[PDB]
RNA sequence: CCCAUGAACGAGGAAUUCCCAGUAAGUGCGGGUCAUAAGCUUGCGUUGAUUAAGUCCCUGCCCUUUGUACACACCGCCCGU
């Protein structure tokens, strides 16, 4: 569980019946950079910080 | 009126054509009228490829992939969203769809 | 009420003399109480291993199903019982533009066991060609198939169950199918898809041993 | 949203292409000389037609957009059209000519000319694209 | 009690997941088959039908299975997924994927992976009519 | 002279790292000798999240109909028993000040999942600092529940408002409910 | 308005209306009605903000295709002793 810190690449937006979760896609800094994509609740700016405090969480898409 | 000139189905020069079951309801529709997709995926999805790769006795081992052949009744399809109903003009395109 | 796991002793099961892996594993069973006995419940269970993980430079989409023929010194000494392939491996061949051609036949070896070959093969499309389907004339599956059934008799009658594995492990019989068909139809992937054996001679301990090395 | 409508639009094209000798860049500027020469009714209006025209600016001093007919740019353009070679791309010394244009040529009362050099044919018929 | 020979290399059973769309399975047995070392499914692990097949309870069994597999010696698989098959269906259910990964992330090493879900030369009727099941 | 407050100073608080200030931010004009800096924290998103953190513990407390945002009682909370414990401590509240509540904080949270379904929440993270001001409105429901009907006051707490303002280490309480909440929802994981 | 004679004295059947920043809500004040007649309404300030900067799930709308045996237009039409 190591405590990784990504920036923001693309955000998606919003999913649930009503609108409950919100889509980001994050590029890793100092991990052979690449790619991937996570959900995540709450405020999360135009291109800010997000820590990946676990390497395998993957969002489901659609 | 008529809707379609092949009748929505493949038989052009023969009387009959064995029937198979759609995957969803088993229901019997002829083999050339059924729509028919042609799965290949990996047994291992995109986001279970990491643990697995790990987890690999074998280095380099390339996952094997799942091939399912599904057959579809016209309602199934449509329901299922593989199939969507199209204009008039539109109806008549044959090209698969470009992905 | 009883820990089934601390009345079973493990044993290796050991692949015959052709692969380059010994050990392929090991095998659990229960210990020689009452009238059961840990050599009779261990002269029938088939292991069903890539060939990959027998011969280190051999294709992994080859499976063979090994059986066990006797226990001695808590070892099991296991014999070919079969061959076979990946479903993956199999469906992966069948493309929608082409001609599979199958073909088989029962035949024995020289001590005896019986093999029934199941070869398939699929027709090849031409570097330049502009047709989207490349299927054989049926006089030419027909063809193609007697050749088949040839070469698989020619391989098999003559040879003992020992070089029959021999040329199964490279699958030198699909290579000479493909070769001498070339002038038919061009096929494309020509494999022995399964080996059954049907019946085998009776038990011949020496045989077995030899057979190890 | 902030699209501009029409009239803003229209207007500040207008104005771009009538007086480009005197409108600029800078807003002030925009604005002084959009007053100066434009009769707009109100003073918002005036001020999206400036800012507009000013995006227009930066639009044009970074290529030639298709919305306007500037005198400059046109006189460019039409300069730029009138360019000759200083030797002709037809005032080719050789020629590669295939033997069935050649043939045509030898039928055509031309197979005198030693210009066309009659190159070897492809040798493979293939040249349609596979179906599928 | 279980095989401590060569520390070093890994020693090899099989599980057998049956990923229904009713519930799944996490059998792991003897390299033959014939010896089975642990069986859990996702309905033993849940009281609810619908959860039965859900991948919460595929996880558990694979969890449950890995743990029991590391305390019992073995420390790899070879992984032989399979759909009910037969006439019916050919799709593994929700089960597989996370079951699957779930034995990956749980200590235990994969082997080899294959799918032997039934598939018939050709089959009998399924359990529908001639238009099916309409609902 | 650019000591900060009147009783520290920025000129050797440092952590020689430009990555870790997402907590405390002294460097420039958001520095207040008294969080009542007035203005608004509700006209567009991302401007309640660009709130000082003390000066959202200190407000995020208004709650009832009757004590709703009247900022006199967040300053003068925040000026009493602060002027008296500043005198009477002197040594540092460092160590509580930071090792209860800034990193008791959690780790993720849970969101809803497909179209329908109330029995179980995908697990999924924030950016900490959302994660964290929602801990610290649930630690001002906690303060509440330990003043409403209960015996320690408001006014009285401003140990427990240092916790839960500093810097990194664990020993809440209902921070500990959202650990549990945490694993709760980290089982899909 | 003053004597403090004590009223489940600390978030509420089914069904639920309104609301996104000086929102809501708490308050009072002025007009319309009129005898300084308001508990209504129309405005005005003072105190003042927890939640969401989303989606089409419910209700409903719209720049498309599609189906119809409806056109009094789906609260239609219509079948059956």
């Amino acid at each position: 569980q190591p405590i990784k810190l990504a920036r923001v690449t693309k955000v998606l937006g919003r999913t649930g019946s009503q609108g409950q979760c919100t889509q980001v896609r994050v590029e890793f800094m100092d991990d052979t950079s690449r790619s991937i994509i996570r959900n995540v609740k709450g405020p999360v700016r135009e291109g800010d910080v997000l820590t990946l405090l676990e390497s395998e969480r993957e969002a489901r898409r659609l | 009126t008529k809707k379609r000139r092949n009748n929505g189905r493949a038989k052009k020069g023969r009387g009959h054509v064995q029937p198979i079951r759609c995957t969803n309801c088993a229901r019997c529709v002829p083999k050339d009228k059924a729509i028919k997709k042609f799965v290949i995926r990996n047994i291992v999805e995109a986001a279970a490829v990491r643990d697995i790769s790990e987890a690999s006795v074998f280095d380099a081992y390339v996952l094997p992939k799942l091939y399912v052949k599904l057959h579809y009744c016209v309602s199934c399809v449509i329901h299922s969203k593989v199939v969507r109903n199209r204009s008039r003009e539109a109806r008549k395109d044959r090209t698969p769809p470009p992905r | 009420v009883v820990d089934p796991f601390s009345k079973k002793d493990w044993y290796d099961v050991k692949a015959p003399a052709m692969f380059n892996i010994r050990n392929i594993g090991k095998t659990l069973v229960t210990r020689t109480q009452g009238t059961k006995i840990a050599s009779d419940g261990l002269k029938g269970r088939v292991f069903e291993v890539s060939l990959a993980d027998l011969q280190n430079d051999e294709v992994a989409f080859r499976k063979f199903k090994l059986i066990t023929e006797d226990v001695q010194g808590k070892n099991c000494l296991t014999n070919f019982h079969g061959m076979d392939l990946t479903r993956d491996k199999m469906c992966s061949m069948v493309k929608k533009w082409q001609t599979m051609i199958e073909a088989h036949v029962d035949v024995k070896t020289t001590d005896g066991y019986l093999l029934r070959l199941f070869c398939v093969g699929f027709t090849k499309k031409r570097n330049n060609q502009i047709r989207k389907t490349s299927y054989a004339q049926h006089q030419q599956v027909r063809q193609i198939r007697k050749k088949m059934m040839e070469i698989m008799t020619r391989e098999v009658q003559t040879n003992d169950l020992k070089e029959v594995v021999n040329k199964l492990i490279p699958d030198s019989i699909g290579k000479d199918i493909e070769k001498a068909c070339q002038s038919i139809y061009p096929l494309h992937d020509v494999f022995v898809r399964k080996v059954k054996m049907l019946k085998k001679p009776k038990f011949e301990l020496g045989k077995l041993m030899e057979l190890h090395g | 949203g902030r699209v501009r409508t029409k009239t803003v639009k229209k207007a500040a094209r207008v104005i771009i292409e009538k007086y480009y000798t005197r409108l600029g860049n800078d807003f002030h500027t925009n604005k002084r000389v959009c007053e100066e020469i434009a009769i707009i009714p109100s003073k918002k209006l005036r001020n999206k037609i400036a800012g507009y025209v000013t995006h227009l600016m930066k639009r044009i001093q970074r290529g030639p957009v298709r919305g306007i007919s500037i005198k400059l740019q046109e006189e460019e353009r039409e300069r730029r059209d009138n360019y000759v070679p200083e030797v002709s791309a037809l005032d080719q010394e050789i020629i590669e000519v295939d033997p069935d244009t050649k043939e045509m040529l030898k039928l055509l009362d031309f197979g005198s000319l030693s210009n066309l050099q009659v190159t070897q044919p492809t040798v493979g018929m293939n040249f349609k694209t596979p179906r599928g | 009690l279980g095989p401590q020979v060569a520390e070093g290399e890994n020693v090899f059973g099989v599980c057998h997941i049956f990923a229904s769309f009713n519930d799944t399975f996490v059998h792991v047995t003897d390299l033959s088959g014939k010896e089975t070392i642990c069986r859990v499914t996702g309905g033993m692990k849940v009281k609810a039908d619908r959860d039965e097949s859900s991948p919460y309870a595929a996880m558990l069994a694979a969890q449950d299975v890995a743990q029991r597999c590391k305390e019992l010696g073995i420390t790899a698989l070879h992984i032989k997924l399979r759909a009910t098959g037969g006439n019916r269906t050919k799709t593994p259910g929700p089960g597989a994927q996370s079951a699957l990964r779930a034995l990956a992330r749980s200590g235990m090493k994969i082997g080899r992976i294959e799918d032997v879900t039934p598939i018939p030369s050709d089959s009998t009727r399924r359990k529908g009519g001639r238009r099916g099941r309409r609902l | 002279d650019i000591k900060l407050f009147g009783k520290w100073s920025t000129d050797d608080v440092q952590i020689n790292d430009i990555s870790l200030q997402d907590y405390i931010a002294v460097k420039e004009k958001y520095a207040k000798y008294l969080p009542h800096s007035a203005g608004r924290y509700a006209a567009k998103r991302f401007r309640k999240a660009q709130c000082p953190i003390v000066e959202r513990l200190t407000n995020s407390m208004m709650m009832h109909g009757r004590n709703n945002g009247k900022k006199l009682m967040t300053v003068r909370i925040v000026k009493h028993a602060f002027e008296i414990i500043h005198l009477l401590t002197g040594e540092n509240p460092l160590q509580v000040l930071v090792n209860a509540i800034i990193n008791s904080g959690p780790r993720e949270d849970s969101t809803r999942i497909g179209r329908a379904g109330t029995v179980r929440r995908q697990a999924v993270d924030v950016s900490p600092l959302r994660r964290v001001n929602q801990a610290i409105w649930l630690l001002c429901t906690g303060a509440r529940e330990a003043a409403f009907r209960n015996i320690k006051t408001i006014a009285e707490c401003l140990a427990d408002e240092l916790i839960n303002a500093a810097k990194g280490s664990s020993n809440s309480y209902a921070i500990k409910k959202k650990d549990e909440l945490e694993r709760v929802a980290k089982s899909n994981r």
